[PDB]
């Protein structure tokens, strides 16, 4: 019923700063405690994104789902007033994130740790000796790509990790280093070395892939074997005329409809369970949007 | 104020200080719990003793 | 000279007057008052279950167009919600009286097995203890005192040998929700449980239902791992795990989140996966799957699960009871 949280600042914040925080109105940020009165220390994402310790995007991902969320309402010299986000309610939310993306009407939105930049998210509170690190929310289609770019950088910057040749920068930054949006290129903050929880998450992928690799239906491989040479397609430009050598090796046996039916069944249950792996964050659905008002109605 | 002196020292003219003090705001909260069975029987008139 | 030109303003004012007032909050306190009838208005909860008299229904307000009863006649109905309070949805079952033991705990979660015969009159429903007898001092003794003649369970499930070998047993079982009311009938019992809602009993002297699980099965996933956030909700899960000695049924509690919990389980079952995947078991197409995990509903974190005993014929079983459950069931997710 009465969902609100007031965060009392210990020391008065400066005049030049009250302008910065007010620009961030209607922006989600995660609270540690679901109680009516709180301190600043739990307010932002800054405890899990400390300047001293090395960043870990998955660690911030897990923290974002655990926390309760709130929308920023009012900024004063001494107090910030917010309203919590609860499952059975509707909220008027605003698009005020600095690397700008234009939301589609009636599309789900995804919340994510600050990936395009540490500087973009921070509003440094020099007075109270803290810094408030907002999360970043994007449309879900583009957030899924951002997640993949980060994961594939761990695995590839492990093999090619440091090569005196152009092996690195040949494709890793040319492919994974940046997301390109409509008429724009947004650079990504790629961590130099992943130590925690990034490799631990990819381990659970290779667990699925080593199960799934056995369950591949053979009728699928034999279809693509012919399509690459005989016909031409937009999708098949990836494979030049030459077929992969491994596909030529698995496809020795003749087809059987009885076998594939039991592979496509068992594989399907593993793909459904895959979807729960890639989430890693909370998502919000939208009902309306006004490019002149920049105010969606999330849910 | 100041004092008059006999030396040729550079004289401090009239001076004045202006200082500002501001308020601080404090908040207090608490939570109490009650069961629904308890709140519900506040609404209904009781039949028997 | 007063040209009628549209809907009269005065009539719409009366009709929007009723929709305007929202539910009341944020009342201010005066020790000079120290209490008010106004505070009662904010506090009262104003519930259902009238007395069946002709006016007692109207006084209580069960005849309300809303999903929840509100009194006051025309004056009532202004809240248009109760913080999203949703009435419970009930599920009625018709069960053999020999398959379900009457001395259950009214709050135990129930599981319905999907029969594979059409036009069937009676359902098949299993408690977490009956499931133990089926899939096969602690649990063993208390399960047997309740359910002797394990055949009366194995004939309800005639494919049990083939389903555990194909790793397909779990999808024919659907979680339903805790017992709420049980009628004792000598041949065919009428069992009622709550599917998707705040689990509250229908007893007329109003009482509190708290869902129970045998402590041998309950694994507190938090405190097994042992700033960090302290959220409000916590969730209860089940796991059906196909192992060597047989399928096993356990319960879990945590508040982390779905993507984390699936990871925690793959490291909680890492010894039992290896031991099964060891020389004991060979690769095959279907024998791969290890287990399935579903969520049964949320309850308040920071508290809300006690420990107690369940007595029957001079023997006790350690049991945990969760307070103020909210049933919300999802489908099974395969883990491996």
């Amino acid at each position: 019923m009465d969902l609100k949280v007031v965060v009392s600042l210990s020391s008065r914040l400066y005049t030049d700063e009250i302008a910065k925080m007010q620009q961030r109105i209607g922006c989600i940020l995660p609270l540690a405690s679901t109680h009516g009165t709180q301190n600043v220390q739990g307010l932002g994402l800054g405890q899990v994104y400390s300047l001293e310790t090395v960043p870990d995007y998955v660690s911030m991902y897990n923290y974002l789902s655990d926390c309760t969320l709130a929308v920023l309402d009012e900024v004063s010299v001494d107090s910030l007033i917010l309203t919590k986000i609860v499952p059975g309610q509707t909220y008027a939310i605003k698009n005020k994130y600095q690397p700008f993306f234009q939301w589609h009407g009636t599309g789900s939105l995804s919340v994510m740790p600050p990936v395009f930049g540490r500087e973009h998210a921070t509003v440094k509170l020099e007075s109270n000796d803290v810094d408030i690190v907002f999360p970043m929310v994007l449309p879900t289609p583009i957030a899924e790509e951002v997640l993949q770019k980060i994961l594939l950088f761990n695995v590839y910057s492990r093999v090619v990790m440091q090569a005196p040749g152009n092996a690195d920068m040949l494709d890793v930054h040319m492919h994974l280093g940046s997301v390109s949006y409509l008429g724009h290129h947004y650079e990504l903050a790629l961590p130099e070395v992943p130590g925690p929880l990034g490799l631990a998450l990819l381990d659970n992928l290779s667990l699925y892939f080593c199960i799934m690799v056995t369950l591949l239906p053979r009728a699928s491989m034999r279809l693509v074997r012919g399509l690459i040479r005989h016909e031409h397609h937009d999708l098949l430009n990836l494979f030049q005329e030459m077929v992969p050598d491994e596909i030529a090796r698995i496809d020795l046996d003749d087809l059987s409809v009885a076998d594939d039916l039991s592979r496509m069944r068992v594989m399907m249950t593993y793909l459904q369970s895959l979807a729960s792996l890639f989430n890693l964050g909370p998502r919000l659905a939208t009902a309306a949007y006004s490019q002149e008002t920049l105010t969606a109605t999330c849910w | 104020p100041t004092i008059a002196h006999g030396d040729g020292r550079r004289p401090s003219k009239q001076r004045t200080f202006i200082v500002v003090k501001n308020c601080h705001k404090h908040h207090i909260s608490t939570e109490m719990e009650l069961s629904m069975l308890d709140l519900e029987i506040l609404h209904s008139i009781p039949e028997t003793p | 000279m007063k040209v009628q030109g549209s809907v009269d303003r005065r009539r719409l004012q009366r009709r929007i007057a009723g929709l305007l007032p929202p539910p009341a909050r944020r009342l201010n306190i005066s020790r000079g008052s120290e209490f008010t009838r106004d505070v009662r208005g904010l506090v009262e909860e104003h519930a259902q279950a009238s007395s069946l008299s002709a006016a007692a229904v109207w006084r209580a307000g069960l005849l309300a167009p809303g999903e929840v009863a509100v009194a006051g006649g025309g004056s009532g109905g202004g809240s248009f919600s109760w913080s999203g309070w949703r009435p419970p949805v009930f599920g009625d079952f018709l069960i053999h009286a020999s398959s379900f033991n009457n001395a259950e705990a009214t709050g135990t979660p129930l599981f319905q097995f999907k029969q594979s015969d059409p036009f069937s009159g009676v359902d098949a429903v299993f408690t977490p203890l009956s499931l133990f007898i089926l899939m096969n001092g602690g649990l063993t003794r208390m399960a047997n005192l309740l359910y002797d003649s394990p055949a009366t369970l194995a004939d309800l499930v005639p494919d049990f040998g083939r389903l555990v070998a194909d790793r397909r047993f779990h999808n024919f079982i659907t979680p339903v929700g805790p017992l709420v009311e049980n009628i004792k009938s000598t041949y065919l019992n009428k069992i009622t449980t709550v599917v998707h809602g705040p689990v509250v009993s229908k007893a007329i002297p109003r009482s509190t239902v708290k869902v129970t699980v045998p402590q041998e099965a309950f694994v507190d996933l938090d405190a097994w791992l042992s700033l960090q956030p302290c959220p409000a909700d916590a969730r209860l899960y089940v796991a059906l795990t196909y192992e060597e000695a047989g399928p096993r049924f356990t319960f879990f509690q945590s508040s982390r989140g779905h993507c984390q919990i699936m990871n925690i389980l793959r490291i909680y079952y890492s010894p039992s996966i290896m031991h099964r995947y060891a020389v004991v078991q060979p690769l095959h197409i279907e024998e791969l799957t290890f287990g399935a995990v579903a969520c049964l509903g949320t309850f308040s974190a920071t508290d809300g699960w006690r420990r107690s005993a369940f007595n029957y014929r001079g023997s006790s079983l350690p049991v945990v009871e969760i307070d103020s459950f909210y049933s919300n069931v999802s489908d099974w997710e395969v883990i491996l």
